[PDB]
């Protein structure tokens, strides 16, 4: 069926209305991507499907049953189904790289310590960053501090894995290797991938069913091509440069002739 | 969920679901209790393996790291296509012989 | 606007008590919530190294300095009276019941009251603290619970070490720099301290801050807004509030037992 | 004939050789760009031609007289020639937006405080942020926190201006207005621009004479389309995704058989 | 490895003795370099509001609390000496001669020894300072020189206010709940305080680790790396400034008992 | 550097380069000295302007703020190309009467 479904979901932070009756339907096996202008809280939609933030009302069908209606004895087991990847890696500074990638194994699973080593190595291998199995996260350049986090994600073989603005703020090489890695992951393992990154220029390549999110509601959805010609004013303003549109370019000044003379 | 039988005298067979739970138990009941026989060139036929994941790869991978210790040689036959993918993802292509 | 100025003042005033309630809720969820899968004693050991052992040099040099200051000061004050042979009683009385725990509060809340807040703040602001919730490990029982338990059982030990080094370094200046009878120093010292009334009193006064310093030094780090400036403002809010709490709760805990 | 000429510059930071015998010419009026992989010192090469850092040996020639061979009272006057737009704004958190944009004017010039308002406004109505002329940079959104910095830069009417990582890490509807402003300032005013960012597609879309910097030396230079098929191994690896090439994708591990079997 | 640990310890020993040198050169360039084009007195006033006037609500309440502590304690240790009237000649000696000037250091270097280094390090991290040299303004004499001058002339006033509030708190608690005769209290206090050896001594004792607290609070923020760099530099300056308060307290009180 | 003349009869001339140097000088010498001696229709003509920066526009925008104080109506003729561009960027083309 579908991987993640949010039928009639909404969420607010101290009466701020971050999301109002939004709805997203993620297809299993395909790299969907949500994105939106600065401040729409894409990351906030990320943590909802990861049960890191409680939805005000709605339900989140993740790989079947909904999350916020489960006991911790079952939600903690559903945590095995998906990983994440926050930009800047979000690496544990207390643990060196090997424990940093073994951590998800040392929580959900009780495997012989030597099996954890084989699994982590064969995981750090796929992500390339296998050599520094003893370095410390501060020693790792911001480029490879993300691939090791991706390796941590793909441990336990999660069926879906999110991405929090992965390719934002890095050279075209360290971004090319990361997009190749997410492509290899989704294509080979046959696991969903939800790239939550506002940079459309790169996501449009790796997006199968790309969504848009802005002003607290689902701002259309489809394949990248059909959103390049969406004809929606706000969305056609987003998907191309076109600075001024539904989102303004100026600030609500009183008047130029007013401030300049009076 | 899964089991390990027919060993200690030749072809050692696998069962269906090699998940994370059935990982350590299968490893232990196969690691020595089957390998330590020193019978012949062990063949591990993963025929009736319905579903598996990287824990299964490490299981097949721990299966050889003691044969290398015990002197004898073993190789996998009929490797299921899902584990084939899980291995092809990492650079592991010929490190696991078949 | 003056009326909106009073509105903002009342907003901050109510925000303070709201944050205090959120903080005690957080402490409750941290200390006795549930046994999370990643939890272990190695956490407590690592934090006891990050909170206490690293804070040993500062507290020991502070003890030596504040001890020789207390001695070299009282010796002057006692010289006019003539009871200089009781200087040993003075430092072991002030640096053990009032100036010992108070200064080790003002100092443990400076190093490990700011290091803790900045540390778990930078955790929260690099998603390292949120990514723990996705793996399922509750961050409270893994990131802050060892901080709390390494502040509760490392500030009293720090205060004991501080008072010991201060007493010894007060002797080391009264005796071998200002010349009083060492035997008289130690003897007149151990006749007028009344352990059950001053030593254990100072230890309880130090425990109460140990609880109230490592609680507002780890909360203020679990609550700072996730940025590079919210953290640099929390690692000052925590030093301010923790010095203030040391002073105020020491005033209370000495009015409760003179 | 060129705006900025670098005669054999060399720079090292604690015997690091961050830049060895580099020689780049910036064409007047053309919005050039420089870029490179993560950590090739582009930021330093910026502060270098702006005399924020002292060249160990060599000389930056700017608009005639070279910078690092002048008196403080003369280099300070030369500062009137170029502004700098740092990513993340580089806004003065103490002063409000008005005094912020007026700051470079209250330094080089003793002008009536009623005349400075006109220059600030006309240099803020251009960049769009003429409205929040009284807000504080703490309150300005992460997007417009950069356009006000650009307004500050274009104050004093400089002849060249430098851009440190302008379009990296922002929604396209804001990168859109920013790149439109970078192209407008060059086209309308006729002032050189030196974009310094590793956003390959966008920089190649805006830049005229793009240079590339890599691990301490100039990695060739030319028009954008030329560098797209130069076939220079490292450069062709850069200007395309192509994760592997001269820069190794893998970390120097020991042996995939050894680290796993032993 | 032992030899590499000894190499690293020698490296750190050369660093700390070179940092003091770099910090001294930075202080020199900051205090008496030149006249930068953008300076003035408005900067000094602004940073005097951030360093001193914002650090009033902390040290005033600290003075009150430590005053009632000093009184409620000495009276208890003097109830057995018979001189429960000397409390005045105590909360005006301990809170003036050593503890009052020192605690103002241990606390000012916690509120404005940390906020100062954070505000002047996050500046270096958000490129503020590096964006000041391109405008032509010397960052040292525009950003850090007003911090130094707002720490030099606002910690002594903080110590004076702290001592005044502490003396008044010791009075309020010595007379109200302790019942000591207010007359004899203020009498013994005013008599045995010896201005030229206690008040001015505390004031110079405060100026010393004002000059030395604002110096290493400003420098440790002008020389930090990233949010993790500043979050560590603020701890480093809190520690170094408490250490240089206590150490300078010992060295100064040794020169004048 | 700069200059300003031809008052009381319109045709308010302006000399060459208008930078931060010649800013306040012309600003004052036209602000009150020239402005007082003027009559209606106040034609300002920046013909012989060799070059100018935005301080030049602010000066030309300093002639409007006081013309409103002085009451006399005014308009700008012979506007150069550099000032034209410095205006077009700030889009205050209509602000300057032509
Ligand atoms: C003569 C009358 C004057 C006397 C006044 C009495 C003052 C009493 C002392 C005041 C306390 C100072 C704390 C300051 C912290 C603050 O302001 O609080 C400020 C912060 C919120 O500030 P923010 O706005 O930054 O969020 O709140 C917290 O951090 C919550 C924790 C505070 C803990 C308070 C102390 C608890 C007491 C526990 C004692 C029991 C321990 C026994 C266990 C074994
Ligand atoms: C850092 C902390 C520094 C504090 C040390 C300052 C010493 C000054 C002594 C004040 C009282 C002087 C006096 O009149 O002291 C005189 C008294 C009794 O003399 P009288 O009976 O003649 O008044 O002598 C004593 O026996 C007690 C001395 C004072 C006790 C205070 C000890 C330090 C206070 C620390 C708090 C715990
Ligand atoms: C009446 C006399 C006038 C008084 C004159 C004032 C003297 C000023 C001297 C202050 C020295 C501090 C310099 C600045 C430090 C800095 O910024 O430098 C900071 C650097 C930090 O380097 P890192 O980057 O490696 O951390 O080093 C330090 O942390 C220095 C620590 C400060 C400790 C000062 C304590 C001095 C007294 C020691 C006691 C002696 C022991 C003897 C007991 C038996």
């Amino acid at each position: 069926a579908y991987a993640v479904e949010l039928k009639g979901l909404t969420f607010k932070r101290g009466s701020r209305a971050i999301f109002d009756n939004i709805d997203v339907r993620i297809p299993r096996g395909k790299v969907t991507g949500i994105m939106g202008p600065s401040g729409c809280g894409k990351t906030t939609l990320l943590r909802l499907i990861a049960s890191q933030l409680r939805p005000s009302k709605g339900e989140v069908w993740v790989n079947g049953q909904n999350l916020p209606q489960l006991s911790r004895g079952d939600l903690f087991d559903m945590r095995k189904q998906f990983g994440v990847l926050f930009q800047s890696g979000a690496l544990f500074t207390d643990l060196d790289v090997f424990e940093n990638v073994a951590f998800p194994l040392r929580v959900h699973t009780q495997l012989p310590e030597e099996m954890i080593r084989d699994i982590v190595l064969m995981k750090l291998q796929a992500v390339g960053l296998r050599g520094a199995v003893e370095l410390m996260p501060d020693e790792l350049s911001g480029g490879m501090k993300r691939r090791v986090a991706l390796a941590r994600a793909i441990a336990l073989d999660p069926q879906i894995l999110l991405y929090d603005e992965p390719f934002v703020g890095q050279d075209p090489i360290a971004m090319g290797v990361l997009v190749r890695l997410i492509r290899l992951l989704n294509d080979a393992l046959g696991i969903t991938s939800i790239v939550v990154s506002h940079d459309l220029a790169e996501t449009a390549s790796i997006a199968d069913y790309i969504y848009i999110v802005g002003d607290g509601r689902v701002l259309g959805h489809g394949t990248p091509d059909v959103l390049k010609e969406t004809d929606d004013p706000r969305i056609r303003q987003f998907v191309k440069g076109i600075p001024d549109g539904p989102v303004p370019f100026h600030y609500p000044a009183r008047d130029y002739r007013a401030d300049l003379l009076g | 969920q899964a089991s390990l039988r027919e060993g200690a005298a030749g072809e050692l067979q696998l069962a269906g679901v090699l998940d994370y739970s059935s990982g350590p138990a299968l490893r232990e009941q196969g690691g020595r209790l089957i390998r330590a026989s020193q019978a012949a060139e062990l063949v591990v036929d993963c025929s009736a393996v319905e579903r598996s994941s990287s824990v299964g790869i490490s299981l097949l991978l721990a299966f050889i790291r003691d044969a290398r210790k015990a002197g004898k040689v073993l190789s996998v036959r009929a490797l299921p296509d899902d584990m084939r993918e899980i291995a092809k993802v990492s650079s592991l292509l010929e490190i696991l012989p078949l | 606007s003056p009326l909106e100025r009073i509105r903002l003042f009342g907003r901050a005033g109510l925000d303070v008590v709201a944050a205090l309630g959120r903080s005690t809720l957080f402490l409750g969820h941290a200390l006795l919530g549930r046994r999370t899968p990643g939890t272990g004693l190695h956490l407590l050991v690592k934090q006891l190294y990050s909170v206490g052992v690293l804070s040993l040099a500062i507290i020991v040099v502070s003890g030596l300095f504040i001890g020789m200051v207390l001695a070299l000061q009282g010796y002057n004050i006692l010289i006019s009276y003539g009871s200089e042979q009781a200087v040993g009683q003075m430092v072991a009385l002030t640096l053990l019941r009032e100036l010992g725990p108070v200064v080790t509060g003002l100092l443990f809340a400076g190093r490990a009251g700011s290091a803790l807040t900045a540390e778990i703040g930078n955790m929260k602001a690099t998603e390292q603290l949120s990514s723990l919730e996705m793996i399922g490990v509750d961050p409270l029982k893994y990131i802050v619970a060892p901080r709390l338990w390494a502040g509760f059982i490392s500030m009293p030990l720090l205060a004991a070490i501080f008072s010991v080094v201060g007493i010894w370094g007060g002797a080391m200046v009264a005796v071998d720099w200002l010349g009083v009878y060492e035997g008289s120093f130690w003897a007149n010292m151990q006749n007028s301290v009344q352990f059950t009334e001053d030593v254990l009193n100072g230890v309880i006064k130090s425990i109460v801050f140990a609880f109230v310093v490592t609680w507002i030094a780890v909360y203020q780090g679990y609550d700072c807004e996730p940025t590079s400036e919210g953290i640099s403002r929390a690692t000052t809010r925590t030093v301010v509030y923790a010095s203030l709490a040391v002073l105020g709760l020491d005033f209370i805990l000495t009015a409760l037992m003179f």
